[PDB]
């Protein structure tokens, strides 16, 4: 009943200090779910990588 | 380059006065079958064909 | 083999048909004289180029 | 010669702007490498090693490798022998020398093959419409038939015979082996051959577009902020009487 | 009082970058500077890290490029970053010299006449690089350039040969041409300095051409986020350069190694250099066309001398505006010409376009001029 | 090198400002953006567009004639 | 004579938080420098990336 | 700062390329240096200020 | 050159067939020996007389 950006402010945006630690944080995070993401969208555009590499592995 | 009697006659024949750098074709050659060229361009050094 | 399947049936559209006739009298008149400069060259790749625009359409549907 | 015509524009599973190569057609191609092009073509830019990633496990890329002799630089007598062959060293070489090249294929010299999509106009499309592309000459032509006709080929009279027709290869998946489909995995091939980075490029591509849609109007959004206090402003002019 | 303001180095940053009097109207044509500047460290940090792994010999210049594209841990966003920069750092100039040109920021003759030499300067560099991978285009361009040399009377030839190092370019020219193409951005990057310095005497021209001492604004905020936006926009374009289209401005010969005894049949520029390429063909003689050539982009430091006109910038000038865009549309025009073979409707054009370029600076816009003075009765 | 104090003398003349936080980073986006790009379109149009399309005429013309003269018909 | 400055209106430019006047903008202050500073956070970690 | 498991190829061409870099950097921070100085002139054998006899 | 089987040679090539080759190699080479013994000079100029003040 008070708004999300208040809150996000109030705790983290007003200090320099926390607000410097929000974002490296938030970098780290994001690194994580934005290359997963873009790794998985170019993976199902594409199928002919080494999608087929069960064929020739486990052989050895 | 091996010239033919055909090329050796016609180059003879080219007027000397009309050109840019005027030369008879006698003055290049010491035997006439027989043109030996550096196989450069004199406008920017690319080989002519 | 695939590509002769494909060429047949590119022959058949329109604008090869009016190249390979104009190849055809290009074929004719280059015999008809003993001494001729003429080439038919510009004629056959007039030809091609409409026949391999209509290949690469549909030949690697065929491919595996 | 002085006339010209300009290849088509092939669908390759590669084309469009995040389309990655065909890894299994990379397999297939560099198959025509080994068996038909290596005993006329060097490709001197690519190793056993660079297979590993691509179209091969390590253990076959090192046993790929095996099939052929090398030569390795001296022990202690100071000799040169010949060895079993690895996966640092690079593809055979055909020749010596470009003149022994040129001694083989009466004059002409078989270029190298290892950046030759890259190194000719219409990339893959052209090599492509050259072997697929043989046929009879019109009337009017004639050759030395030491040289060959290709309506592709610039002047038309290539130095190359169809290696093209000939129905080769060990296929282990086990695909028909046509003219139009070995053609087809070989250009495929010799795209991976003169770009390695292919696919990471255009990983990276939608990685940036991605960026860069979040960001420029991020950016915009800063500027806006900023430029507000001016692009808001009013101004009074007030001159006494 | 501040750190900022009076800390002897600070002090510096703060004049050119923080407290700088900027007009507050400047459009996104002023952008350019700030981006020639991050071409310039794009260059030298790309190109240091192929410096790093490139070798200078005629036997292994092509194989080293080779080596950075496979084998190098991201050799080939590097080298392709670099190629494209190039292109970029060329796409900036001609923007950044236009905006000038329409703008009348020419008044201002030593920044302008430091600009010339700036351009003189990378164009000397780019040349120098492009020869470095020693592929056939390398090479016959090397060629060619060289060569124009040889056209000064009496003293040409024993010009050229000593740039050479030999007979024709060969191992002597390739070495040199390293070094040259390594030391020139670090002078380039002093006279870009000198270039800024000149400058803040004056502050920045606007669109209005009307001086903007009555309207500045601190150069940050404002010009700080605008130049980074900019920048991304540089990125973008670069980017799309080089993660999608990599051999879009490339000539494919390049690919071929370089041959000393078989031109190409066509032999073409990069697509920047292809207006001055036209100019120089367009005179069926020797030392009329690199005198042409010469003149084609020296002819800037004229510019200055042929201004007529009573107002600063175009902007309130339709006659100038309708000839300006007629130069950039005969550059055009010339750049097409550039990159095709010397054959007929592109022989006659090409000579009838070279005319109209010298016609359009050195007649027709400082007639222009005169007669909208005359229309404005001034 | 110019500093604010020392540039020039201006009287009798107000400006009004809002702070960022008080104020649209986007006021009117579309509605007032799109009507200025087509005014500024407008007045510039017949100054930047007739070289440009007499290029592109010289273009089509210049690459038809080309392609047309690598040609015979008699001999 | 001076008195006769008012501000002019600025309600075309404000953001809905702060067009009642006879709300306090304390209120909102909170809610609009979050999401000034959530784009530029937003934006930092996109570029640190 | 090999560029492998010793002193070798990477290592030379490197050597090369920060060994032509490094003299302009030089340059640049000796400018610097001089600016630095410029605030108070030289020092001198004494130690005292020489303001009175420059 | 700087590559392992050719920055040898080079040097050598520098010194033997390099027009005056050998007196700009040689000049460097000792240049660098000058810089240190200038830069050790000026420290020690530095230290006696308590220029490091600045
Ligand atoms: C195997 C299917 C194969 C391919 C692929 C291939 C490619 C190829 C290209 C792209 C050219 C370049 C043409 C050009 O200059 O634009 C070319 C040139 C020659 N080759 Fe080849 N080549 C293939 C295999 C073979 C084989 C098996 C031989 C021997 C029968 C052969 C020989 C040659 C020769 C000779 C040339 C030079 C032609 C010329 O310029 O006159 N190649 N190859
Ligand atoms: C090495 C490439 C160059 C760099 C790094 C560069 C640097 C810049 C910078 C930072 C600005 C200020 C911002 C702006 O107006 O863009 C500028 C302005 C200027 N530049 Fe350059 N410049 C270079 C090339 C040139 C060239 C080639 C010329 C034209 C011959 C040019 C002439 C000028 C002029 C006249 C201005 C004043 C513009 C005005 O205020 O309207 N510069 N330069
Ligand atoms: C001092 C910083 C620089 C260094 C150390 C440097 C070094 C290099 C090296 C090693 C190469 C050869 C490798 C290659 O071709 O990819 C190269 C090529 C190149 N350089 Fe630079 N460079 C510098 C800045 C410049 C600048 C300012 C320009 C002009 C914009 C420039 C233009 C290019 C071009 C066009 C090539 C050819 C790229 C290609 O097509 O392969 N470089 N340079
Ligand atoms: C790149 C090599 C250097 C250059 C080009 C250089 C440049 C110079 C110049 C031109 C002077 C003024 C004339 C003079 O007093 O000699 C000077 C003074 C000074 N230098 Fe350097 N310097 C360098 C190395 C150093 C080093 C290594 C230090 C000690 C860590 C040093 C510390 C100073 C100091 C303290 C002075 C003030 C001297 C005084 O007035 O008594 N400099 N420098
Ligand atoms: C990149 C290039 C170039 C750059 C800047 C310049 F001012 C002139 C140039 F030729 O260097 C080069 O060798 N070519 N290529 C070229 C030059 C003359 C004839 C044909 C090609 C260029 O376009
Ligand atoms: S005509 Fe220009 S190099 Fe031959």
């Amino acid at each position: 009943a008070p708004t999300l950006t208040a809150r996000l402010y109030s705790l983290l945006f007003r200090r320099t200090s926390t607000f410097a630690l929000t974002i490296v944080v938030g970098a780290l995070f994001f690194e994580r779910a934005f290359d997963q993401g873009a790794d998985a969208i170019y993976e199902h555009i594409n199928e002919g990588k080494l999608w087929k590499h069960i064929k020739h592995k486990y052989e050895n | 380059r091996h010239r033919t009697k055909k090329e050796i006659d016609q180059e003879a024949a080219v007027e000397v006065s009309q050109l840019r750098d005027p030369q008879h074709d006698l003055e290049r050659v010491k035997k006439p079958e027989w043109v030996i060229l550096i196989g450069v361009c004199t406008h920017l050094g690319c080989v002519p064909i | 083999d695939p590509l002769t399947t494909v060429r047949e049936q590119c022959e058949q559209l329109e604008k090869c048909v009016k190249a390979r006739e104009r190849l055809e009298l290009c074929d004719e008149r280059v015999s008809s004289r003993s001494q001729t400069e003429e080439d038919c060259t510009e004629e056959l790749l007039d030809f091609l180029h409409a026949r391999d625009h209509c290949v690469a359409h549909k030949l690697f549907n065929s491919l595996k | 010669s002085d006339l010209e015509l300009h290849p088509p524009s092939y669908p390759w599973s590669h084309r469009g702007l995040l389309s990655s190569l065909d890894h299994t057609s990379i397999r297939r191609g560099f198959q025509v490498y080994k068996q038909v092009c290596s005993s006329c073509h060097s490709m001197d830019y690519v190793a056993y090693r660079h297979l590993v990633g691509v179209c091969y496990t390590e253990d076959e890329a090192k046993a790929l490798a095996e099939e052929v002799e090398v030569q390795d630089g001296p022990n202690e007598d100071g000799e040169m022998f010949m060895r079993p062959g690895k996966l640092s060293d690079y593809f055979p070489k055909p020749y010596p020398n470009p003149e022994a090249a040129r001694a083989a294929n009466n004059g002409a010299l078989p270029p190298d093959l290892s950046y030759i999509v890259r190194a000719r106009h219409g990339g893959e499309d052209y090599v492509f419409s050259l072997l697929t592309g043989y046929c009879e000459p019109p009337t009017g032509v004639s050759l030395r038939e030491g040289l060959y006709f290709n309506p592709y080929f610039p002047g038309q009279a290539i130095g190359m015979a169809p290696p093209i027709y000939n129905e080769v290869l060990e296929f282990d998946d086990g695909t028909p082996a046509t003219m139009s489909q070995v053609a087809k995995d070989v250009c495929t091939f010799l795209r991976w051959a003169a770009e390695p980075e292919h696919d990471h490029r255009k990983r990276m591509g939608l990685k940036m577009l991605l960026m860069m849609g979040l960001l420029l109007p991020l950016v915009y959004a800063m500027k806006r902020h900023k430029w507000s206090v001016l692009k808001s402003r009013k101004l009074a002019y007030r001159p006494p009487k | 009082t501040n750190i900022r303001k009076s800390h002897p180095l600070m002090k510096i940053v703060n004049n050119a970058f923080i407290d700088l009097p900027a007009p507050s109207n400047i459009s996104s044509w002023w952008n350019f500077g700030s981006l020639l500047g991050i071409c310039l460290i794009l260059q030298i940090l790309t190109g240091l890290f192929l410096a790093m792994h490139y070798t200078s010999d005629t036997t292994t210049a092509f194989s080293s490029v080779t080596h950075i594209c496979r084998d190098v841990n991201y050799g080939w966003i590097i080298r392709y970053m670099h190629a494209n920069g190039a292109s970029m750092f060329f796409i900036c100039l001609y923007m950044h010299v236009g905006r000038g040109l329409y703008y009348g920021s020419y008044t201002f003759l030593e920044t302008w006449n430091i600009g010339v030499i700036l351009l003189l300067t990378v164009m000397a560099t780019a040349f120098m690089g492009y020869v470095l991978p020693w592929g056939q285009m390398s090479f016959w361009g090397a060629t060619v350039i060289t060569n124009l040399l040889s056209a000064i009377p009496y003293i040409g030839t024993n010009l050229v040969e000593w740039i050479w190092g030999g007979f024709s370019v060969d191992k002597a020219t390739l070495t040199r041409f390293f070094a040259f193409h390594f030391i020139l951005p670090f002078i380039i990057m002093a006279i870009a300095m000198v270039h800024l310095l000149f400058l803040h005497e004056t502050g920045s021209n606007n669109p209005t051409g009307i001086s903007s001492d009555v309207d500045k604004i601190p150069f940050h905020p404002y010009y700080t986020i605008k130049d980074i936006l900019g920048a991304l926009l540089l990125i973008l374009a670069l980017m799309l350069l080089v993660l999608f289209a990599p051999d879009l401005l490339g000539d494919p010969d390049n690919y071929t190694p370089a041959n000393p005894l078989n031109t190409p049949p066509h032999i073409k520029p990069e697509w920047y250099f292809l207006f001055a390429y036209a100019i120089l063909r367009s005179i069926p003689n020797k030392l009329g066309g690199v005198l042409a050539l010469a003149f084609s982009i020296l002819i800037l430091a004229l510019i200055p001398l042929l201004h007529t006109s009573k107002q600063r910038s175009m902007m309130f000038r339709p006659l100038s505006q309708c000839l300006f865009w007629a130069l950039v549309a005969d550059l055009l025009t010339l750049t097409w010409i550039g990159g095709q073979p010397v054959e007929h409707p592109y022989i006659t054009i090409g000579q009838l376009a070279s005319v109209l370029y010298f016609l359009l600076i050195l007649v027709l816009m400082p007639t222009a001029g005169t007669i909208e003075n005359k229309l404005l009765k001034w | 090198g110019r500093q604010f104090g020392h540039l020039t003398r201006v009287r009798h003349v107000i400006t009004y400002s809002l702070s960022p936080f008080e104020q649209r980073a986007f006021p009117h986006y579309f509605s007032k953006g799109i009507p200025n790009v087509l005014r500024r379109t407008r007045a510039c149009i017949l100054r930047v567009a007739p070289p440009f399309v007499a290029f592109y005429l010289v273009y089509t013309w210049g690459t038809q004639e080309f392609e047309k003269s690598k040609r015979k018909n008699p001999a | 004579s001076h008195t006769d400055i008012k501000v002019p209106d600025f309600s075309d430019y404000r953001r809905p938080e702060v067009l009642d006047s006879t709300k306090s903008s304390k209120e909102s202050s909170e809610a609009r420098k979050g999401f000034s500073y959530l784009v530029t956070a937003t934006t930092t970690v996109g570029v640190a990336y």
